[PDB]
RNA sequence: GGACGCUAAGCCGCCCGGUGGAUGGCUCGGCUCGGGGCGCCGACGAAGGGCGUGGCAAGCUGCGAUAAGCCCCGGCGAGGCGCAGGCAGCCGUCGAACCGGGGAUUCCCGAAUGGGACCUCCCGCGGCUUAUGCCGCACUCCG
RNA sequence: CCGAUAGCGAACUAGUACCGUGAGGGAAAGCUGAAAAGCACCCCGGGAGGGGGGUGAAAAGAGCCUGAAACCGGGCGGCG
RNA sequence: CCCGAAACCGGUCGAUCUAGCCCGGGGCAGGGUGAAGUCCCUCAACCGAGGGAUGGAGGCCCGCUAGGGGUGCUGAUGUGCAGUUCGCUCCCGUGACCCCGGGCUAGGGGUGAAAGGCCAAUCGAGGCCGGAGAUAGCUGGUUCCCGCCGAAUCAUCCCG
RNA sequence: UAAGGUCCGGUGGAGCCGCCGGUAUCGCGGAUCCUGCCGGGAGUAGCAGCGUAGUCGGGUGAGAAUCCCGACCGCCGGAGGGGCCAGGGUUCCACGGCAAUGGUCGUCAGCCGUGGGUUAGUCGGUCCUAACCCCGCCCGUAACUCGGCGCGGGGGAAAGGGAAACGGGUUUAUAUUCCCGUACCGCGGGGGUAGGUGCGGCAACGCAAGCCCGGAGGGUGACGCCUCGGGGUAGGCGGACCGGCCGAUGAGGCCGGCUAAGCGUAUAAGCCCGGGGAGUGCCGUAAUGGCGAGAACCGGGUGAAAGCGCGAAUGGCCCCCCCGUUAGGGGGGUUCCGCCGAUCCCUGGGGCCCGUGAAAAGCCCUCCGGGAAUUCCGAUCCCCCGCGACCGUACCGAGAACCGACACAGGUGCCCCUGGGUGAGAAGCCUAAGGCGUGUCGGGGGAAACCCGGCCGAGGGAACUCGGCAAACUGGCCCCGUAACUUCGGGAGAAGGGGUGCCUGCGGGUGCGUAACCCGCAGGUCGCAGUGACUAGGGGGGCCCGACUGUUUAAUAAAAA
RNA sequence: GCAUGAAUGGCGUAACGAGGUCCCCGCUGUCCCCGGCCGGGGCCCGGCGAAACCUCUGCCUGGCGCGCAUGCCAGGGACC
RNA sequence: AAAUAGGCGGCCGUGGACGAGGGCUCGGGUAGAAGACCCGG
């Protein structure tokens, strides 16, 4: 496989998946000048990653 | 200075200098659960097997208590032999009885050190002890060394010789075949010579040829100085 | 996004063929681009737009001609071969053939009754030691002995 | 040995320890049964030291 | 797969599909012997096959009629020969 | 022959525009000191940690699938909905937001304790109920 | 007493980002304006960029208060 | 006044690098040569002698099979393609072989077919933190102006 | 004198001094100083070197040498390709984009943004035990998260063992799972019957497979090496037929023609059984060899794959002719005859040994049989009803998804070892299936000098040089022939000589009836040359050392160590 | 024997060797004595883009000087 | 480019008028790393 992902590790991976998104527009208007996108964006070649 | 040496590692329990104990299947006891006395016990030679751990012939004996244990095989053994134990055993080849019932002048093996422990002396393949002299005070037996040891006649022993021999020490032929023996045992091999191992590794030698200290060493010296001729009383053989 | 390398890859699994063989009319690249479904691809196959060239081997004519020589014992030689002893058939391989027939011959001659019980022993012991080469050779040796007629 | 070691072995691959659950560090040794960031699988205390090494990291981490 | 090693329970043959694609397939155990272990002869009559499969395949190829099927018929011809010898005398 | 009759490239200073982030003012932060308080808590299942949770949620903060919260009392009491000053939408003035005390729920992991375990999962009793729901239990003391 | 190449590593999502098998190691990132009025509408530009015009101050128009030097371009004055 | 090096000692962390051992598995085209054993055929009364077959051994040989090692060119490269590479050449290729996964041995200790070699880019004794702002007779450096006087580089002792 | 201060003009748009007495993390030119910013070098080197790939039309677009489609040409071809183990974690798929990223380039993309995709009783994990580990109790230690003994318990294999599943279809992305067909595991019920608490055959032995809680016992699970032969069929290739395509000449080639897992009925050499009794003792294998614990010789019984049927006239390929701009579809036919060669899969002998070669889950039998006790009982035999607590499944798996900071030529396991020609080869080269043209910069120039790979050189034959280092040379294969020395094995492929292509007619060997093959011979005959390419050892002696094979300074030292 | 010697092994040795040394034969551009050809570069162009190191300069010859100078001193050459 | 910078002969001038020589262009080299040189048009 890859071996292997237990039930909780899919949850962790899922948290990690969320972070790799740019910050949405509605936040920047709400702050009222501005919030830069800010590094928690994930690659897949370049990412080696302690636990 | 130097570090722990080759013997000093063995005692530690180091795994290079530890025997395998799971390809081994040995030991011999006459069942000391019913003491030296008591005829209560007989068995049948179940098999003649190879013991893998002593690389020697062994006999399997099946007792009438229903217990399977090894007894060191005699010469001339054949399956379906009866071994008897107790003082009420007849004096016969491969039968086991206390020393007192054993007459002098007969080949014997597997003698007890202390009465009721199933042997502590003479358990080697093809090697046998000879009963030279007998006294009800103490029974003198002649060892594989040649040294007369006194034993108490309550000790059990078996009549016969031990099978095999010429097969527990025969020519090694080559390095490959020699190597196969050291896996069957536990000896550190290949081992180089001390003389051109450094004075850090080993007390003797340097980088060049030349010893550093003489081989024969004091008996009252500490550990880590037992090298060369250890507890020697004399050395060499020519002038 | 305007792949079109994928569209080929699908038509190709349906046709059970390689990707490189699927041919798209250059005039109708636009019709294959708009098709984003297998069901659309399957229609285009029927219209001839998207087609299959079947998979292709290679010609064996020239092999058939060398083989025709080689079967007749022609086009060979020791200048024609880089094989060693075994190519010739080594000492076992030949002998395993020769003895296995030779024993069947002796058996045939017993049921024909051209050899008495007395002959049989000699023939068997001889057979073991590699005297024969084979069919001709047994016939000559027996005839010679003149125990074909006992 | 000698510099130039990083092309020889495809290491790290498969670990020699795993992710803890008493601290989540990647040090709960699967060939023993001991945690070397806080003690677990052999222990009921956390590590108790006045170095500070651990205690300080942990407080900042907490 | 998990092993692809050639093994004693993962040894493999090529098999055809219906479509003539041919996929390789895995095997497990292939017939093994059952032994008397009280004479050099195996017990005659007894199936070969995987040993657990034998629960749900004849337990009656495994009992030719005779009180102990785990003694060979030649080996039982001896074994009667003793008990009766013992009994006569 | 001397002449500025054409001396390009370039050198030096200054000027103007850019680059750059120094400089000054600014500071919901540090740092030190003085006074007082806090002065223990946990198998009656702690602290710590993990993963979720918001209309839109990337992190933080707060909570626990009752999920930026629920209830009770007393106090202050007329606008709120954390960081975040968007829109939609939500609730209160017939008592919210907020503050104090007390309570409900308070996942999984963790002393974690029945066992194993990359933070998950499975089980043997007994109470219980429609019941598997649901509640108590199986490491070590003393009766 | 110190003040954002200082004072806690950290005044701002910080012991965060990040590195290391691990133990452990470890940053940078403060300032629009009175009010966002944070630029409608129009010309041009493939153009979301930029430019023209309208933007109280815009040389406060988006890490935007102030805006140094080194440095780059053109020009002026002298030399060649 | 400030900086600058080799260390020592205590407690921790490392055998995913690499050494060896154990356990369960995997891999090696093809060929040559032809042992011992054993048979047959001819020749000989026999003794044997010759040929042939049979049989396949060897820490054997050959090999762009797979794989392993890494001798020369002191080549190419040498602010590299690469913190160890490329081509050619070379040794080994059924073996005291190689190879995977689990487990085991830890710092004056291991491991070592023995080089003071190796033990995670660190070994004539690993890394981490604390002691600790270690100590130096030793190198470098120590910031605003002005006025006045203005040197000694000799003498005794000292593991100096 | 100065350290330093003051004033003016512009900018800036809110705070700021002097005087006196105090205070110190109070004034810098340098520290191979620390930090930030910036120039020269340069628009140079690098974007060439390794087995070296694009080029012409056409489509799109703001823009096209490198995005796509078509044609043509390569490279890789048992392995810079396919499937997987580890690892990665979304890289997968889809749609929209080009500021950023790709050694140039970009409309493309794994980049950026946003949705969506992994569905399991019958695959594996879990489980078993292994090497071996940990916990509690006792004990030690002043003490411990330290330490091991003696007890008791648990853990421990994603390449070992295991009760058990395939094929087809479909999706943009998924599937042994979803769907469809067919098949099936284990336990719990029910309804029958073998069961007259098992029925038959002289026998080996046949089974619609022995009632029975308990405990005991006994087999099978269950294991090192390497030859030789027996068997199985996926499957390799020619001929003929049926369509399809290619087609100077109309020939020859290519291509599709298929049958799964699950079952039923049949296997057969080992191995048992009778008759018979081994005559100079007979008979055999490829061989060693078997025999009074049973020959020659005759019958039986019994336990591998195989065949056939069920599965299944389905289903699945391959085309052809009609609808239809099109949605969405319709109708057909072919779906075959052989013979012959192997990877692999199972079965008998045989040699080998001072390594003499883990265990348990699980099964099956047997001893005893509690009870029910023939009104008995049961359901391994059927058929029938119910079920499977839990985790995984996407993609890559690599000269861009691992790992080396990196898209670093590196370097890491298994299977594909059935592709053709070739030939002894799982070899070379050529050519397929299959993959790619991102082995990610191009274009130009009589293109000089010179450098890196690499080819040819007259006459001479090492004069060069520490040294023939480096290169050259032999060469493949078959025959003949071989010295000094010798531990009689070896030296030995010593040394040295000779042949080898192609066509035409025959022989032996294997087979089967001329099909399929293998090994030689003769005649004819061309060239400068027949291992013509590729592949492919130069040889000999003396002296020193270490006997040998092995090992050593991973990474200057592979040795006389 | 400057300064050998018997298991801190001596002498010898078949077979073996990516071991050290020497000689021969064959062969040969290693050489006398050099030339031409092939591919990748070089050189030019578009796009992409560093580094080492950096008080400053068009020098030469002598003398001097911490005795081994562009810059002092005396000569000499000098368009960029 | 000998700064004593030379001699001879001929040709020429006289964002915002007019324009002698000369190059770039083309076809090739006796020439040739870029450039230049040379010749034809």
């Amino acid at each position: 496989m890859a071996r292997n992902k237990p039930l909780a590790k899919k949850l962790r991976l899922a948290k990690a998946l969320k972070q790799n998104r740019r910050v949405p527009v509605w936040v920047i208007v709400k702050t009222n000048r501005r919030v830069l996108t800010h590094p928690k964006r994930r690659y897949w070649r370049r990412t080696k990653l302690k636990e | 200075m130097g570090k722990s040496l080759i013997q000093q590692r063995r005692g530690k329990g180091s795994p290079t200098f530890k025997s395998p104990s799971h390809r081994f299947r040995g030991a011999v006891k006459y069942i000391p659960l019913n003491y030296t006395q008591e005829k209560t016990l007989r068995g049948v030679v179940e098999e003649i097997m190879h013991d893998p751990g002593r690389t020697a012939p062994v006999a399997r004996v099946k007792f009438e208590n229903g217990i399977e244990k090894l007894i060191i095989a005699p010469e001339g053994l054949l399956v379906g032999q009866e071994i008897y134990i107790g003082p009420d055993a007849p004096i016969a080849v491969g039968n086991t009885l206390p020393l007192a019932k054993i007459p002098e002048g007969t080949y014997v093996y597997n003698i007890e050190g202390i009465p009721g422990d199933g042997g502590k002396y003479v358990r080697a393949g093809g090697t046998y002890a000879l009963v030279v002299s007998r006294e009800p005070d103490k029974v003198i037996v002649q060892l594989p060394s040649g040294e007369l040891k006194a034993f108490n006649p309550m000790c059990r022993a078996t009549i016969g010789v031990v099978a095999g021999g010429g097969r527990l020490e025969k020519p090694l032929v080559k390095a490959g075949k020699a190597y196969y023996k050291y896996k069957a045992r536990n000896k550190f091999w290949p081992t180089p010579r001390g003389v051109k191992m450094n004075a850090v590794n080993h007390p003797f030698g340097g980088k060049e040829h030349h010893p550093g200290k003489p081989t024969t060493t004091s008996r009252r010296a500490p550990p880590g100085r037992k090298v060369g001729h250890i507890a020697a009383r004399r050395t060499g053989r020519r002038k | 996004m305007n792949t079109l390398k994928m569209q080929r890859r699908i038509a190709a699994e349906i046709l059970k063929c390689g990707e490189n063989r699927i041919w798209i009319d250059p005039e109708r690249i636009d019709d294959v681009a708009s098709a984003i479904t297998r069901e659309d691809i399957k229609r285009l196959i029927k219209e001839g737009v998207i087609k299959k060239k079947p998979i292709k081997g290679q010609s064996r004519y020239r092999a058939k001609i060398r083989h025709e020589q080689k079967k007749k014992g022609r086009h060979r030689g020791p200048g024609s071969r880089k094989g060693k002893k075994t190519a010739r058939m080594g000492k076992k391989e030949l002998w395993i053939k020769t003895i296995r027939a030779l024993r069947k011959e002796l058996r045939k001659l017993k049921a024909q009754k051209k050899i008495d019980r007395k002959t049989y022993r000699m023939l068997y012991i001889r057979a073991k030691g590699g005297q024969f080469k084979n069919k001709h050779q047994l016939y000559l040796f027996l005839e010679e002995h003149g125990l074909l007629k006992k | 040995m000698g510099s130039g070691t990083a092309t020889f072995g495809k290491r790290n691959s498969t670990p020699t320890h795993i992710r803890c659950r008493r601290c989540g560090r990647v040090s709960y040794n699967v060939k023993k049964g001991y945690c070397a960031a806080c003690g677990f699988g052999r222990s009921r205390r956390l590590r108790k030291y006045r170095w500070s090494k651990k205690w300080k990291k942990k407080k900042n981490a907490h | 797969m998990k092993p692809m090693y050639r093994s004693r329970s993962w040894r493999r043959k090529y098999v055809r599909t219906p479509g003539g694609r041919v996929v390789i397939h895995f095997e497990r155990k292939k017939p093994k012997i059952a032994h008397c272990a009280m004479c050099g002869r195996p017990l005659n009559g007894i199936p070969r096959g995987r040993p657990v499969e034998m629960r749900k395949l004849p337990k009656t190829k495994k009992r030719p009629e005779r009180p102990m099927p785990h003694l060979c018929p030649r080996c039982m011809r001896k074994v009667m020969k003793e008990q009766i010898r013992a009994q006569l005398s």
